[PDB]
């Protein structure tokens, strides 16, 4: 398996595109919302500012952090190879069966 | 005709880039996706300055008197006159806005109004969440 820290990289890139479409569904439904707004109905008025300060704090800080991403690989450079040892290990291994092929009692 | 003659050589451009996108939309083979983007947002631009200057210079237009030529033989081209002539909208477009006011359907003032209000303070609070978030 990959070494941890790209896991956190892989994971910290998905909450990113998670964001960003959670960015466009409130798009979405602030769209939806300013239509019955210019209708007339005022009861939905309070929900319009949450509505508009969430699409813009969900805008920022993703971008921000996709900004730190790009970042980290500033810093990131700088910090067949199996094949020098893939037949050594091949040669383990058939050594091994050799072993159970040697002691009969092994071989059930 | 200095109007008149701006708005011919804009809409003459205007015909030529219809023309030119017709003539790459009617081969059998698509191009590619940014091509057609590029030829639209070309063209639509191209259109928005053709309803700009329509718009600037409509006293030019309306002073101007419609008379055919002395010269002109309406015995055998009254089929092109009338070609010319006529102005009525397409049917379609015309049942169109009719239904889209059969749809929309002192109260209609002060609802002006609210809908004032209503621009006004969309517009200041949207300034404001602008301002909330350093941008540079």
């Amino acid at each position: 398996m990959q070494p941890p820290y790209i896991q956190e990289r892989l994971k910290s890139l998905n909450d990113i595109e998670t964001q960003l479409c959670s960015m466009l569904q409130e798009a979405s439904q602030v769209t939806f919302i300013f239509g019955e707004l210019k209708r007339g109905n005022e009861s939905v008025k309070p929900q319009f500012e949450n509505h508009v300060k969430q699409f813009y704090e969900r805008l920022d800080k993703s971008t921000t952090q996709l900004r730190k991403e790009i970042q980290l690989l500033d810093e990131n450079v700088g910090t067949n190879k199996k094949a020098l040892g893939q037949d050594t290990e091949k040669m383990e291994e058939q050594l091994d069966l050799l072993s159970a092929i040697l002691d009969p009692s092994k071989s059930k | 005709g200095q109007a008149l003659d701006a708005v011919r050589m804009r809409l003459a451009q205007l015909t030529h880039s219809l023309r030119r996108i017709r003539d790459e939309m009617s081969k059998a083979e698509l191009p590619q996706w940014y091509t057609l983007q590029s030829q639209l947002n070309v063209t639509l631009s191209q259109l928005v300055s053709v309803t700009s200057t329509l718009q600037h210079f409509q006293e030019t237009l309306d002073s101007t008197v419609v008379y055919p030529l002395p010269k002109f033989p309406t015995t055998s081209h009254e089929s092109l006159v009338t070609t010319l002539l006529r102005k009525k909208n397409i049917p379609e477009v015309d049942e169109w806005m009719k239904y889209v006011r059969e749809t929309s359907g002192e109260e209609i003032e002060k609802l002006l109004q609210q809908d004032r209000e209503i621009t006004n303070w969309a517009r200041t609070t949207f300034r404001n969440e602008y301002g909330k978030h350093d941008f540079k």
